[PDB]
DNA sequence: CCCTGGAGAATCCCGGTGCCGAGGCCGCTCAATTGGTCGTAGACAGCTCTAGCACCGCTTAAACGCACGTACGCGC
DNA sequence: CGCGTACGTGCGTTTAAGCGGTGCTAGAGCTGTCTACGACCAATTGAGCGGCCTCGGCACCGGGATTCTCCAGGG
């Protein structure tokens, strides 16, 4: 029928990653999946309004890591700018 | 053309940077989305979904369960500090709340 | 011949680590399914809602509805008192602004 | 439908408070918390039956549901 | 440079019912404030109600939702009215 | 001779019926200055703040302040109390969420 | 900088207390209030440093402020 | 009135079923991937000029500190 | 109802907030300039997902048990 946008597998393989002898219930995965998306809308909302409020009409890399900056306090916030460096390190690598 | 070799693991990621990017472009945030915008929302919610997964998997093995319940992720977001303080204002269902008790209470 | 006789609030502590550790809903779905519809109605007629829709209301207003009563139970070990009062409710509601 | 109110019971609040670590329930908060469920229920079903009228659909998601208690600084998680 | 505001719009709207009255710099600039966050509230809103329903346009009925989900009690009604009385006023 | 010598409460009215209707900043401008600095000064040492910009955080504080001490006045009358304690003020953050 | 969190005196504090409405002001409550207000300025600024960074400039602006105060539901009007 | 031994009932660990939701597999198809091509936002270089940083005089309302007592916090 | 101490009130006294003034550079707009970048167009392509086969973790049902709690007896 109609594919429905989730993130049901990706939350799988990174669970599988660090805990790769534990399973999940799709009740469980609906939050992450409800997780996932109100964090991509709380970030995309915020850099889209970054680029607005400085009169830019792109969102760049500094964008994302200047919103994990305001959403994500202190501690939580500096692994998420070190994985988002090292992701874009490597990507551009 | 070359091999579809995926941005996931050009960048050692395996959350769809090219769906990320999508959903920036259609969810009507800005005119053009930069090439590491989507690099660095991918690692970002890559990390959160790690970061509850491990502590839900501890929340499972401490009261001996392999699969996770969202019980588990409440458990998991409500005993973390930074976990409580973003997702505050947060309701996750079949959760309810911490299993603690006041000290006048008893 | 001597009966137990619990003395109050042993098993009301004992009900609440057993409902903290619980998952299930304790409300019923059917007589908030109705009250829902009867709420409804005041507002727009021939209206329906989906099973899910009860689901996610039910499950919404319950975990509001306990934050609610956490913050009533503080309230009231902050004025030297054991059970809530009514008035400790409409103290939360105007602290917290809604 | 008349008198629905009274589908939330008298033990049915006690548990919930139970949920929330409350030792002992006055008579009086069953009337109270009912009238503070039903002007909760009257916000959030309300915004939720102009998201319904918007998509000019005539039964109420659980997506319009989310999105109620999602502006109101309420999100819900799993729908 | 040219710097967008709502200072004079509010002054007409001022004397309309009220012309005994005047206004101060710190009171124009406080309304001014409360036009620009009222407007990018109910067009985030009218901007994620077209999100929901897969609508790629923005209608008077995406403001007119938006209206009665941020304004509550009688003021969305009054807004309502006075939204729909422009648009008639319009065709 | 002999003093009016004030009850101990009658100047405390005087004062709030003042400082509720007169818009003066109660907080002097200077010391609340230095004090953004030095708290920047651990994010960023080589920052500066414009004169508006010391402005608006210091009314945004102000206000905070008040509408926090005012969740925190009316706990003591649910407490049967008039005085304020800073269990109230840990009840009042509590209770909102911060 | 040291010794600023004295800078909010004791009269400062209880002008603050009698705008709110406070009649009896404790002598404990300065050094909780001071500790309120060191934590939300903590907040507020932090976000508004990042707001600086982000806009290539190395003085914080009243515009910042508005900005980071309006996305945690403390939008201030007048700027 | 307080310390200690025995027992009623809610609660916890465990043996056995199995079952219904979860894990892996079959395609394939629709969204993800590759290459080129420009309009165009953005990084970079030089000017500047209007607002902030630092210090001075004073002066004065704001603030630290001490004496006294009665509204109120706390104990019973 | 009673104990009390600690915060309300009053001012002595010091002390910095603020107005006004001076100088200067820290730096945000402003204007060119040149430069990679992403939406869009052909071309293609590869595992996410609907669904089916399989399978296994814990709900259910009891059985048994330690295990923290209340009632009665003794000092």
């Amino acid at each position: 029928k109609t594919r429905k946008e989730s993130y049901a597998i990706y939350v799988y393989k990174v669970l599988k990653q660090v805990h790769p002898d534990t399973g999940i219930s799709s009740k469980a995965m609906s939050i992450m999946n409800s997780f996932v998306n109100d964090v991509f809308e709380r970030i995309a909302g915020e850099a889209s309004r970054l680029a607005h409020y400085n009169k830019r009409s792109t969102i760049t890399s500094r964008e994302i890591q200047t919103a994990v900056r305001l959403l994500l306090p202190g501690e939580l916030a500096k692994h998420a700018v070190s994985e988002g460096t090292k992701a874009v390190t490597k990507y551009t690598s | 053309r070359a091999k579809a070799k995926t941005r996931s693991s050009r960048a050692g990621l395996q959350f769809p940077v090219g769906r990320v990017h999508r959903l920036l472009r259609k969810g009507n945030y800005a005119e053009r989305v930069g090439a590491g915008a989507p690099v660095y929302l991918a690692a970002v919610l890559e990390y959160l979904t790690a970061e509850i997964l491990e502590l839900a998997g501890n929340a499972a093995r401490d009261n001996k369960k392999t699969r996770i319940i969202p019980r588990h992720l409440q458990l998991a977001v409500r005993n973390d500090e930074e976990l409580n303080k973003l997702l505050g204002r947060v309701t996750i269902a079949q959760g309810g709340v911490l299993p603690n008790i006041q000290s006048v209470l008893l | 011949k001597k009966p137990h006789r619990y003395r109050p609030g042993t098993v009301a502590l004992r009900e609440i680590r057993r409902y903290q550790k619980s998952t299930e809903l304790l409300i019923r779905k059917l007589p908030f399914q109705r009250l829902v519809r009867e709420i409804a109605q005041d507002f727009k007629t021939d209206l329906r809602f989906q099973s899910s829709a009860v689901m996610a209301l039910q499950e919404a207003s319950e975990a509001y509805l306990v934050a609610l009563f956490e913050d009533t139970n503080l309230a009231a070990i902050h004025a030297k008192r054991v059970t809530i009062m009514p008035k400790d409710i409409q103290l939360a509601r105007r602290i917290r602004g809604e | 439908l008349r008198d629905n109110i009274q589908g939330i019971t008298k033990p049915a609040i006690r548990r919930l408070a139970r949920r929330g670590g409350v030792k002992r329930i006055s008579g009086l908060i069953y009337e109270e918390t009912r009238g503070v469920l039903k002007v909760f229920l009257e916000n959030v079903i309300r915004d939720a039956v102009t998201y319904t009228e918007h998509a000019k659909r005539k039964t109420v998601t659980a997506m319009d549901v989310v999105y109620a208690l999602k502006r109101q600084g309420r999100t819900l998680y799993g729908f």
